[PDB]
RNA sequence: AUAGGUUUGGUCCUAGCCUUUCUAUUAGCUCUUAGUAAGAUUACACAUGCAAGCAUCCCCGUUCCAGUGAGUUCACCCUCUAAAUCA
């Protein structure tokens, strides 16, 4: 089996789960959590289950996670104007404290929905060449034109021998 | 992370361009031409054929 | 292709040009022609340019754009 | 060598002779390649038959000559299609030769393409989200004075016959490199018949 | 890369198997080989006709007018073809060489009713 | 004010979408297509309740009726008629504005004819282009052969017909000519072998309606209702014969005489429809088994 | 006048923003100076040959 | 191997058996039938009211060689290989 | 991997080596003949043919292309800002 307590925390399924995406301003987010009282039973289990999907969607955001600093569980996030945001989750769990940030610094679904189709652009249908970037490489793939020389091969007239055997 | 300097290239860079000005080709040089071959004896590169006359 | 280290062929030393015999009709109607075509063209794209710097105005510092940057930082507060 | 089902393809797999070597097991069911090892080889032999000789263990279709793999044969091509996913099995999966596969995957899609034999046809999404029919392309586009007086669009597209002095005034630049003055260019051309 | 000179262009890259070409319209550099590096594609043209009879030429209109509004040079089969769509204005070497052959049928026809007269 | 109704007025699709039906199994018929390993829940009977309701809300999406349109005419309009090139080329010249954010019906597909005549291309030809350098999933370049007679009646005969108009909305658009030659011709095999039960509870449940009532045939479909015990039904088609046709004697006389119910069936079973006595047959086993039920 | 293509998609253009206004869409070919080909250009901008003729 | 195969194939847990160990409709779903809630089995016995919780993060023991595939990892040139029919 | 053969007198458990599958290069033996795709082992010497000119003189090109893989985290991002192209 994979090793580990709760596994499926290392599959990309999970991974690529996370629903907070932060806005280009958030830089640097630090965790300041508590391991022991039950209040902040909630902040724990963030930094157990989240902090992965969080660091994922937010590859440059620098995370850092404290224990034990102070007597009460806090996020803080440094934003790139200067801004910091103290996000206080002590009694609240693990969800509520997802669906905070998403909340206060994540990206709304129209932002997401509008990066999405600039994908769309990349891959024109039209464009020939390499299936790694195309649909089609040739336009001899299309229906109805003039097919490669190498499946069905080409009428002698077309053929640049014969057409020179009869230029000649 | 640091690279070797390349000096020897530096040095006969400047030298070329420092010995270019010093050994520069006047216009009585550049510009001379042949009026029997019609070819430029610096270069010694035919002139157009349209410019011959 | 040569460089220019690389010498001229003996073969192609003598080698003069030839000048390609000029047509007087040909050559007047062409030259009138080109005339007028280059210029359409140089006129077509300098259109096209003045459109390429207003589509980065726009973006950059156009209303719409200003607008949504005051509606994104009226909700960030 | 002839079969009397040539004509009439369907005919066989209807008659007893296929009821009592078949029944109702497709009849690769007891094919089986032979192979050194125990993963077969995955491309299965090229022919069963070279110039009308067959080999030792022929594929199930070059083994029975009544088995035609026709598109009208719709029997024996369902039994080379999957009856759970519709899709045609690899040669290794039932053990036709490399010809009679293609064969059979041609007469597979002919029947298809005919209505002959069944396949999932799934249910597709408008091309447009919108219809409507307000732009130019559908409506009517004004036409250009040029188009309307049936003049080249652009002036210079029309020959214009150069003045004299102009005409005279290359013939001294080019003298000795002169072709023949052409006059007015036919205005359709004259491609002999 | 960076060549020691040059301009974007909109050229035809040649693809196709031998005896069979088909170009692409790309926006590469005035110093990129033919078929390396390039920009952008900006449509393709088949230069051999379809079942149909005609000449496939797609042409990525709306990016040609950026690349063009950027500084992009055209070559002169590329300057052709859009001639030929109506994009740019007829070439002037294309009308002239129709004269030229007009003017040479010209000749033909004087020759060719020779023949069918003597047989 | 009063309009001739058409088909995506509210008023009409609402009634189309009634007599249309909501049978989940056949719209969520089990397919033929690449099988993956089923899933399985725990659910509770108040959540299966909304299990199946959010599956309802899907199959409606589902059964969304294509918009039924008039056939497009042709397009005919040339732009330029050069007579320098006549003769100078020996092919076409189908130029496409491939562009990612141009709408299809809002593109310019131009081509130059070895004439010198810069024209515009035909619809039929547009949408070879269309597919040509925006491939759709399912739709083909050439017509397949299958839309011929010969294949057509095949189909027809392995009651394919639902089959049929999936593979024509895919291959023809909405408008086109071959598009509306298969949906009628579609609708008649249905009315000379009377299947039509076939196509209830799919998407084409109105576009069949649509086309029989404008030719005034609702008497097959209008029996097949009252036979399957479906009179509200059969209500509704006939209202809407009514206001499709308001200067009829029929239908005026409805109006004046306020018929409903039985009465609505008959007037119209006895005047205009071309099987009043198999209508009234109908009807008059149907009063059979309402009599029983009335014991 | 416009080319052919383009003086239809401007149009269009016009037509599907709401502009009604029928006037011949044209150019300003005027303030292109078109200057002769023959005119001098900036020796300043022209280069030199090398001391070494190669 | 053989004592093994009939050992698990023994202890296979049929949906009805769990339909009444559960006490809860189980219900099918196919992605070849969209969201249709075939429902394969049901307690026969009362049924129940209360939702089982559904736990966020479900602490199971995956194994590797699974994960491994699902996420396209393992590239053995012998898995699904062309195979006679069987 | 859907695996198989092989330790022993024998049986289990470990374990390595092989087998079966798919490519590429070279050899042996064969090798009727049509299209297409590819094609020095060698950064070791070369016969000495041919590959950079065009342009009414200037200028421009010949620094690109085409090669090779000997050396090798200077190939991608960001910040500034050249040289080009946009008359
Ligand atoms: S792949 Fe199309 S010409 Fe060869």
């Amino acid at each position: 089996p994979m090793k580990g307590r709760f596994p499926i925390r290392r599959t990309l399924q999970y991974l690529s789960q996370g629903n907070v995406v932060f806005k280009d301003s958030v830089k640097v987010m630090t965790v300041n959590y508590n391991t022991h009282g039950e209040l902040g039973e909630g902040a724990r289990k963030f930094v157990f289950f989240n902090i992965p999907q969080i660091q994922y969607k937010n590859p440059w955001v620098q995370i850092m996670m404290f224990k034990n600093m102070t007597p009460s569980p806090f996020l803080r996030f440094y934003l790139d104007s200067g801004e910091q945001v103290l996000v206080d989750v002590e009694t609240k769990s693990n969800k509520e404290i997802m669906e905070h940030i998403r909340k206060i610094l994540g990206k709304n679904e129209e932002t997401l929905r509008e990066e999405e189709e600039e994908k769309k652009q990349l891959s024109h249908p039209a464009n020939f060449g390499p299936r790694k970037y195309c649909l089609r490489e040739c336009i001899c793939e299309v229906e109805g034109q003039v097919p490669c020389p190498s499946l069905v091969p080409l009428p002698k007239e077309m053929r640049g021998k014969y057409k020179a055997a009869l230029k000649a | 992370k640091k690279v070797r300097p390349r000096l020897i290239a530096e040095l006969a860079r400047r030298v070329r361009a420092l010995r270019e000005q010093l050994n520069r080709p006047r216009d009585s040089q550049l510009y001379a031409v042949d009026y029997e071959t019609l070819t430029r004896p610096f270069s010694g590169r035919r002139l157009p054929v349209r410019a011959w006359a | 292709r040569k460089t220019r280290h690389d010498p001229l062929a003996k073969s192609k030393i003598e080698r003069v040009n030839m000048p390609p015999a000029v047509d007087p009709a040909e050559f007047f109607v062409l030259m009138e022609r080109y005339q007028h075509y280059r210029q359409t063209v140089r006129a077509l794209r300098m259109e096209f340019v003045s459109e390429v710097q207003r589509k980065v105005h726009e973006a950059r510092a156009g209303v719409l754009a200003e607008r949504k940057a005051l509606k994104d930082a009226a909700e960030h507060r | 060598p002839i079969s009397p089902y040539k004509d009439e393809p369907w005919k066989y797999l209807e008659s007893e002779e296929y009821q009592e070597r078949y029944g109702s097991r497709p009849v690769w069911a007891d094919y089986r390649r032979n192979h050194k090892g125990g993963v077969p080889p995955q491309r299965t032999r090229k022919t069963c038959i070279r110039r009308n000789k067959v080999v030792g263990n022929p594929c199930p279709i070059c083994r029975d000559h009544k088995l035609h793999v026709d598109f009208r044969n719709v029997k024996l091509l369902e039994q080379f299609v999957c009856a759970h996913t519709g899709i045609i099995f690899y040669a290794p999966y039932t053990g036709v030769c490399v010809k009679q596969h293609k064969r059979l995957t041609q007469a597979i899609q002919k029947a298809r393409d005919h209505g002959l034999l069944i396949y999932h046809i799934p249910q597709v999404e408008p091309r447009d989200l919108d219809f409507s029919t307000s732009h130019g392309a559908v409506s009517a586009t004004p036409p250009a004075p040029t188009l309307v007086s049936g003049d080249p669009w652009y002036p210079w597209y029309n020959w214009k016959q150069p003045p004299e002095r102009e005409l005279s005034r290359l013939r001294r630049l080019y003298q000795g490199h002169l072709q023949e003055e052409s006059g007015p260019p036919p205005e359709s051309m004259p491609k002999m018949p | 890369k960076a060549y020691r000179g040059g301009h974007l262009t909109i050229r035809l890259a040649l693809g196709g198997c031998t005896n069979r070409p088909f170009y692409r319209i790309v926006a590469a550099h005035n110093k990129c080989p033919r078929d390396g590096r390039f920009v952008e594609q900006l449509g393709s043209y088949d230069p051999l006709p379809n079942s149909h009879g005609e000449k496939l030429v797609a042409l990525n209109l709306d990016r040609i007018r950026h690349w063009i509004g950027c500084g992009a040079h055209l070559s002169k089969p590329m300057e052709k073809l859009l001639g030929l769509a109506g994009f740019f204005p007829l070439h002037p070497m294309m009308i002239t060489n129709a004269e030229r052959l007009r003017r040479k049928r010209a000749r033909e026809v004087l020759l060719a009713s020779q023949k069918t007269d003597a047989e | 004010e009063t309009k001739k109704p058409t088909f995506m007025d509210e008023e009409v699709q609402s009634i189309l979408t009634k007599m249309t039906g909501l049978n989940l199994q056949k719209t969520f018929k089990p397919a033929i297509q690449e099988l993956k390993p089923p899933t399985y829940k725990l659910m509770t009977q108040a959540q299966l309740e909304e299990a199946t309701r959010q599956a309802v809300e899907a199959a409606k999406v589902r059964l969304k009726m294509p918009p039924v349109l008039e056939e497009r005419v042709p397009i005919n309009d040339v732009l330029a008629e050069d007579k320098i090139l006549e003769g100078t080329e020996t092919t076409k010249y189908v130029f496409t504005d491939i562009s990612y954010s141009i709408p299809h019906r809002e593109r310019f597909i131009v081509v130059r004819e070895p004439s010198g005549t810069l024209r515009k291309a035909s619809w039929e030809e547009r949408d070879r282009m269309i597919q040509v350098y925006f491939p759709k999933e399912g739709r083909k370049i050439l017509t397949p052969i299958i839309f011929k007679e010969e294949n057509l009646r095949t189909m027809y005969s392995q009651d394919r017909h639902v089959d049929v108009l999936n593979l024509c909305f895919a291959q023809f658009e909405p408008d086109s000519t071959e598009y509306i030659k298969v949906h009628h011709k579609t609708y008649e095999d249905i009315d000379k072998r009377g299947k039509y039960d076939l196509l209830r509870s799919t998407r084409y449940f109105g576009g069949m309606v649509w086309y029989f009532v404008n030719n005034k045939k609702i008497d097959g479909l209008l029996i097949d209702q009252i036979q399957r015990d479906l009179i509200d039904d059969a209500t509704n088609l006939v209202q809407l014969y009514h206001v499709l046709h308001p200067d009829g004697q029929s239908a005026q006389g409805a109006k004046d005489q306020a018929a409903e119910g039985i009465n609505l069936i008959k007037v119209f079973a006895k005047t205009e429809a071309q099987k009043g006595a198999y209508i009234e047959l109908t009807l008059q086993t149907y009063q059979e088994a309402l009599s029983r039920h009335s014991a | 006048p416009y080319p052919p293509l383009l003086r239809a998609m401007i149009i269009a253009e016009r037509q599907k923003n709401g502009d009604t206004s029928t006037e011949e869409p044209m150019l300003n070919v005027q303030r292109i100076r078109m200057e002769p080909w023959d005119y001098p250009a900036k020796q300043e901008d022209k280069g030199r040959a090398k001391g070494t003729p190669v | 191997l053989t004592q093994g195969l009939f050992r698990g194939l023994s202890r296979q847990e049929t949906h009805q058996q769990l339909a009444d160990k559960k006490g809860l409709h189980v219900v099918e779903i196919r992605e070849e039938c969209g969201p249709l809630p075939i429902v394969v089995a049901s307690p026969r016995g009362p049924l129940r009211k209360d939702p089982e919780p559904e736990d966020e993060v479900p602490d199971v023991k995956l194994d590797w060689e699974d994960v491994k595939t699902a996420q396209g990892m393992k590239r053995s040139v012998w898995s699904n290989l062309k195979r006679a029919a069987t």
